[PDB]
This record gives C-alpha cells, structure tokens and sequence, in this order.
C-alpha cells in the first residue's frame, strides 16, 4: 500500500497520504479530521484487509492523523503511487505540486498561497494552511501533495471540483512529521 | 441532514455518500448541503448511501 491508496474506517473512506516510521515501528499519515473518532483501518471496503490502528489526531486547528501499522505482511512503501518520496519539505508560493487521492487519482497544479485559514464550520476551523489551485473531491482527504520526490502535505479540504476546477487547502506534512518525531523513507 | 448552516466556504474531503433527488451521489454531507444551497433549495435527500 502507498501515498494515495484507498483506506476504510468505520466511518467511511480516505486516503492515506504517506508510509513513515520511527526505528523500526511504521505508520502512516492521513488527515485528522478523518483519524478523529477512528480506530481501526482497514484496506478494503470488505473490511478484511486489516492496516492498523489511530495512534494520533489533531483536528481542528490543524489536520492530521496518524495510524500505527498492525498488519505484519502488507507491503509499506515509501512512495505516492509509484513516486519515490525521499525527503520533506516546506511548501513555497508559485511551488509546483501533485496530489494523489483515493477518488480522483493524481492531478497537478501550484501553491498559491501559505498560513491561510480555513473555516469547515461548527467551530472546525483549521490554521496554516497551504492553498493550491489542484482539485480534489470526497475521498481524497488525507491523500500526499508532493513535489517531485519531496513530501509537501496532507489533503485537507477544499471546493469546487476535478472537472470545473477548484481550490484545495493542505496540512503541512513537515509539522506532522515533527509532532510524531517520524520520518518519511 | 439539515442544511442549515450552508453554504461553507469549504468541504473536507471524507466520502460517506448521499444520494440526491437529482441522482447524483454526493461524496459528503458538505457536498451534498453546498449542492442543495446551490439549486436555492430545490435539491432534496433521496437516500443515504450512493445512489
């Protein structure tokens, strides 16, 4: 399983946005508002491809989650789809980026703008998030915003669409990265 | 599902599907009640779950 790939909570579906690891334990990042309330993972609408479990969530305010991997055997790679990601990075305005997600596959477009607020309402309003002109659609949440082979951020939301084009803001992955004190590979 | 507190600005994303009177699945309830802001009211629940 990789960056982009499906992934089923109780709740519904996301995307898993990248494979990371601290020594020898591995994880996997994805939003937060789709880690909150969530415990197990599984890697298939059946239910029977079991991933792991929340070991982490913050949202609002911010959006991401992370899942500790139960699931011994399942291959973890370190890339988005095929794309090697070797490193993180901040994200910076005109930055040419790509999404992958669960719904809409990969689309591209460029960081338009950084520390943008974003209200989702009912007091879920998130900070310092980064904006871009790619599109995104439901199922997408939690899915990589990469840059070549550098990890940029986490999906969080956005408007509009894939076929009249929209906005879609994004976590920071390297702020994710420090809380969790991992590393993508 | 009230639509109440629509438009927002933005959506996350999650999908947990809604069927619309228009048969159109919408992938979330923000979606779906942005949608429904969008027709001035005339979009309506048909189901829960895709259509």
């Amino acid at each position: 399983i990789s960056g982009g790939d499906a992934i089923y909570s109780s709740t519904g579906r996301c995307s898993l946005g990248f494979n990371v690891r601290s020594g020898s334990t591995y994880y996997f990042l994805t939003a937060g508002h789709c880690t909150d309330g969530a415990t197990t993972w599984w890697a298939n609408s059946a239910r029977t491809t079991v991933l792991g479990t929340t070991s982490g969530s913050s949202f609002p305010n911010n959006d991401y989650g992370i899942v500790r991997y139960t699931n011994t055997t399942i291959p973890k790679d370190g890339t988005v789809g095929g794309q090697d990601i070797t490193s993180a990075a901040n994200a910076t305005v005109g930055m040419a980026v790509t999404r992958r997600g669960s719904t809409t596959g990969t689309h591209s477009g460029s960081v338009t703008a950084l520390n943008a607020t974003v209200n989702y309402g009912g007091g879920d309003v998130v900070y310092g998030m980064i904006r871009t002109n790619v599109c995104a659609e439901p199922g997408d949440s939690g899915g990589p915003l990469y840059s070549g082979t550098r990890a940029i951020g986490l999906t969080s939301g956005g408007s509009g669409n894939c076929s009249s084009g929209g906005t879609t803001f994004f976590q920071p992955v390297t702020e994710a990265l420090v809380a969790y004190g991992v590393s993508v590979y | 599902v009230d639509c109440s507190e629509y438009p927002k600005p933005a959506c996350t994303x999650e999908y947990r599907p809604l069927c619309g009177s228009d048969n159109k699945t919408y992938g979330n309830k923000c979606n779906f009640c942005n949608a429904v802001v969008e027709s001035n009211g005339t979009l309506t629940l048909s189901h829960f779950g895709k259509c």
